[PDB]
RNA sequence: CCCAUAGUAGGCCUAAAAGCAGCCACCAAUUAAGAAAGCGUUCAAGCUCAACACCCACUAAAAAAUCCCAAACAUAUA
């Protein structure tokens, strides 16, 4: 989290975070959650929205990431590590 | 870099490497905190 | 085993995650090499063994995942250090980039090697026969392994 | 090694485990909510403008949490509880408000929770709601 | 998981919790009160081996000789880093009375001896850090030790006799002269039992 | 920026305390102190206000007055204009536990004061321990 | 208001004196936990 | 013993065994039966 | 690793010491934060630490003068 408040939200502009909590496979996802939703990461620019639809029905968890140019980044947490997310967005997000 | 019988860490963001079969003490924040075992 | 894919979507997979042998011949062993009788068992030639405790790309796994015991486990960390130096494990070369080709180094042929060969400064001044600067040969570690010779592992040379 | 000599429960688990029962079986509405990492500041304002629509907040920890579930008839509600969580707890099932207070903030995400001794998720809230 | 606190109301600190200073010569010159023949450097302390209304201590582990020197750095070091309300601290060796001419004067100090005590309300760790810093500065061998440390490493002592698996111990062939030993050793090192060679002590022998 | 002061409300410019700091951010220390004058004349005057002045970056003035300072009720209410020197067996004021309660009834309506809690068993509480702190006893 | 009467004075209750299974036996037990650390770091 | 509810989004409203029974018994029950069951419903509340 | 609201800038001395120039008391609200353990400000403002959740693992030195100075070697049964 403290590496991602460094390294400031500032080419995307939304964020997307899908999961099914009744699913055992969301919790990486959750986490994920837990660091991109807080202040040190948040304030860096008003520009990103941060958005959570949880939903009921069965589906693979995925995050969805919207750049400001032609840059889109998709990626399903269900058999992947919230630390290997966030550095994969923290890669993407310096280009 | 100055050479030190024992190594300190100055500070937080000072870390602990052994390079070249010695310990070294880095320090970006501070480049004085450089320590050199001997 | 999981592996993470890039096509921008990113996946993980599992794999088929190899298992233990059957019946292990001591069972309530708390390391995995405690129960296969093991303990002083093992030195840097023993590849099959060290290959199991080893990353791809040569680096050791963690104490957690593998359940070693804490002892066991600095001995395989030096075990295989000395099987890389000795070139016996010649399919888990470092992540070179592609565009990176590594340059032609002249080729020495070395075994029990505890330091880094970069590392040591060369004995210019060795000492009196009662003070001798040594050159160290294996692992201090190592040293509670089975002896079958009468005189005991030199150590140092 | 030797089996570890059991320790008695310190007196805080005991005190946690009747508060949890008590504020479950008193309320009937009950909301599973991820504990999100807010500011000090936008915490205590979101929780005085709850207390306004008379909606209190509870957390306790998954440690004392979990076995009290694991052997209940709400054992569908321990997937729930992985990682940060809060319960939303409610004598009354006033949902719309909470609800339209918390499309201020999207990032927080209403998990479940039970009312009137049934489960629901986020879709039957706002089925409910309406 | 929370543990409960020690109280430590019970204990009560003197009007003087710093140590007192200490002259560099007495005012009156005295004469050998202990045989001539005896080394005051040599060998395990008879004195001062117990703590004495404190808790904490810095003992000695080889012999030596203090100066007024010593005296100062002790002094300064422990009263700087004192809380003087919750700490005391008082002297467990007489001002230096030894005299040396090519004249000052110094003050002998065996193995085992405690040379500095300290009490009050704290704990072993509080006290260790500058404890420590001292002993390193002392001339001999030396080491912060609580009660409870001291009693453990006497304890540990004790067993390390007891469990040797050593059938030949020092002590043993002393004795009974097996290898015609006593030519080589001292008439000392029968009560020494091989643990003290000159001034140097070794605690690391059976 | 938030920024906390317990500036009485009768002197209308802070002068030295308030002095450097609104510098240093540079805002106009005049409009500033004639914003207290309104909130002044509209309480009681020769009190102390406590105010968490918030600073935005486009130069605007947002002021949040709070209710005045515990100590000062509690020293109203023992009738000393100086508190205790010792704070130990010193005792330069006694307040009944009535008045207490009457201070605490009257001081709990700003979120300045955060005790938003609905018993008053709390905020009493809080008060008795302020009292404690000054050289002042309860009684009844 | 009658709890008014039925309050604590001058001496807080002692962590003997206060019972366990309850909320502030632990904050005092915390408290105090806080003041043996503070009091240990105190040279480091 | 479990809720277990929820069992799916899509799910056609899937019933407990135990509202089914009260159905079926009203159903067989006469109208004189059921006056009686809605005079006294309407006594209750309106 | 994570994270930090607030009774209040706790009272006296001090131009002011406001958690950290000094003295006394050391309570108290939330679910959980010491009238603050270490830095930093003339004083403020700030960065940590202990605190709640989250469940992660965490286990000590060296040099000199003609030219280093046996060769070497960890693995066959005292
Ligand atoms: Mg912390
Ligand atoms: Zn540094």
């Amino acid at each position: 989290a403290a590496a991602l408040a460094r390294l400031g939200l500032r080419p995307v502009k939304q964020v997307r975070v899908q999961f099914c909590p009744f699913e055992k496979n969301v919790e990486s996802t959750r986490t994920f959650l837990q660091t991109v939703s807080s202040e040190k990461v948040r304030s860096t620019n008003l520009n990103c929205s941060v958005i959570a639809d949880v939903r009921h029905d069965g589906s693979e968890p995925c995050v969805d990431v919207l750049f400001g140019d032609g840059h889109r980044l998709i990626m399903r947490g269900a058999h992947l590590t919230a630390l290997e997310m966030l550095t994969a967005f923290a890669s993407h997000i310096r280009a | 870099f100055k050479n030190k019988t024992v190594l300190k860490k100055r500070c937080k963001d000072c870390y602990l490497v052994k390079r070249r079969g010695r310990w070294y003490v880095y320090c970006k924040t501070h480049p004085r905190h450089k320590q050199r075992q001997m | 085993f999981r592996e993470v894919v890039e096509t921008t979507i990113i996946e993980g997979r599992i794999t088929a995650t190899p298992k233990e042998s059957p019946n292990p011949p001591n069972p309530s062993g708390q390391c995995p090499i405690c129960r296969w009788n093991l303990k002083h068992k093992y030195n840097y030639d023993d590849v099959l063994l060290l290959s199991q405790f080893i990353r791809p790309h040569g680096g050791m796994l963690p104490r957690k995942i593998t359940g070693l015991c804490q002892e066991e486990h600095r001995k395989i960390e030096e075990c295989v250090k000395m099987a890389h130096r000795a070139g016996l494990l010649p399919n888990h070369r470092p992540r070179l980039p592609e565009g990176v080709v590594p340059k032609s180094k002249p080729q020495l042929n070395r075994y029990l090697t505890r330091w880094a060969p970069g590392s040591v400064k060369p004995i210019y001044k060795k000492g009196p026969r009662w003070n001798r600067v040594r050159m160290p040969v294996g692992s201090p570690l190592l040293r509670d392994n089975v002896c079958y010779s009468r005189t005991p592992w030199k150590l140092y040379h | 090694s030797p089996p570890s000599p059991p320790q008695e429960e310190i007196g805080l688990i005991r005190l946690l485990r009747r508060e949890i029962a008590a504020v479950f079986q008193d309320n009937r509405m009950i909301a599973v909510c991820q504990n999100v990492a807010l500011s000090a500041e936008d915490k205590l304002l979101m929780r005085h403008q709850l207390r306004k629509h008379k909606i209190l907040m509870k957390v306790f920890p998954n440690q004392v949490l979990k076995p009290f579930l694991e052997d209940s008839k709400y054992q569908n509600l321990l997937p729930l509880f992985v990682g940060h969580n809060m319960l939303l707890v409610s004598e009354e099932p006033k949902v719309k408000e909470m609800v339209r207070i918390l499309r201020t903030v999207p990032f927080l995400p209403l998990l479940g929770g039970c009312i009137d001794d049934t489960i629901l998720s986020r879709q039957g809230f706002i089925n409910y709601s309406k | 998981t929370l543990l409960p606190v020690p109280s430590f109301e019970d204990v009560s600190i003197p009007e003087k919790p710093k140590l007192r200073f200490i002259e560099r010569a007495p005012l009156v010159p005295k004469v050998r009160r202990e045989p001539k023949n005896l080394s005051d450097i040599r060998g395990p302390s008879t004195e001062a081996t117990e703590f004495t209304e404190g808790n904490f201590a810095i003992l000695a582990l080889g012999g030596g000789y203090l100066h007024w020197g010593h005296f100062e750095m002790m002094r300064l070091t422990i009263n700087r880093s004192m809380d003087p309300k919750n700490m005391f601290a008082i002297w467990r060796v007489p001002a230096p009375f030894k005299p040396i001419t090519r004249d000052h004067y110094v003050t002998p100090v065996k193995a085992g001896r405690l040379v500095v005590e300290m009490g009050g309300r704290c704990e072993f760790e509080e006290v260790q850090g500058f404890l420590d810093q001292v002993a390193h500065k002392l001339p001999f061998a030396a080491k912060a030790v609580s009660r409870g440390t001291l009693e453990k490493m006497r304890k540990d002592q004790e067993e390390r006799e007891r469990n040797n698996q050593n059938p030949w111990t020092f002590e043993r062939i002393a004795t009974a002269n097996m290898l015609g030993i006593r030519k080589v050793l001292s008439p000392y090192d029968l009560t020494h039992k091989g643990k003290y060679w000159g001034k140097f002590y070794m605690p690391k022998r059976v | 920026g938030v920024i906390r002061a317990i500036v009485r409300a009768g002197l209308a410019m802070p002068g030295p305390p308030l002095g450097p700091v609104l510098g240093q951010r540079g805002v106009s220390i005049n409009q500033f102190c004639k914003e207290f004058n309104e909130r002044t004349k509209d309480i009681k005057e020769g009190i102390p206000l406590p105010t968490k002045i918030l600073v935005k970056p486009d130069r605007t003035f947002e002021i949040k007055i709070g209710q005045p300072t515990v100590s000062y009720f509690l020293k109203a209410a023992a009738g000393i204009e100086k508190g205790a020197r010792q704070t130990g067996k010193e005792v330069a004021g006694l307040v009944t536990l009535k008045h207490v309660y009457e201070i605490a009834r009257i001081k709990a309506q700003d979120e300045a004061f955060a005790l938003q809690d609905v018993p008053l068993s709390s905020v009493v509480r809080s008060i008795i321990g302020s009292a404690r702190s000054l050289g002042i006893r309860v009684v009844k | 208001p009658e709890w008014l009467f039925e309050m604590n004075l001058g001496p807080p209750k002692t962590l003997e004196e206060l019972d366990p299974e309850s909320r502030e036996y632990w904050r005092r037990l915390r408290k105090q936990n806080i003041w043996r650390h503070n009091r240990l770091s105190k040279n480091k | 013993e479990a809720l277990a509810g929820a069992p799916l989004d899509n799910a056609p409203k899937e019933y407990p065994p135990k509202i089914q029974q009260l159905v079926q018994d009203i159903a067989s029950l006469t109208l004189l039966e059921i006056s009686d069951l809605n005079e006294l419903l309407k006594k209750t509340l309106k």
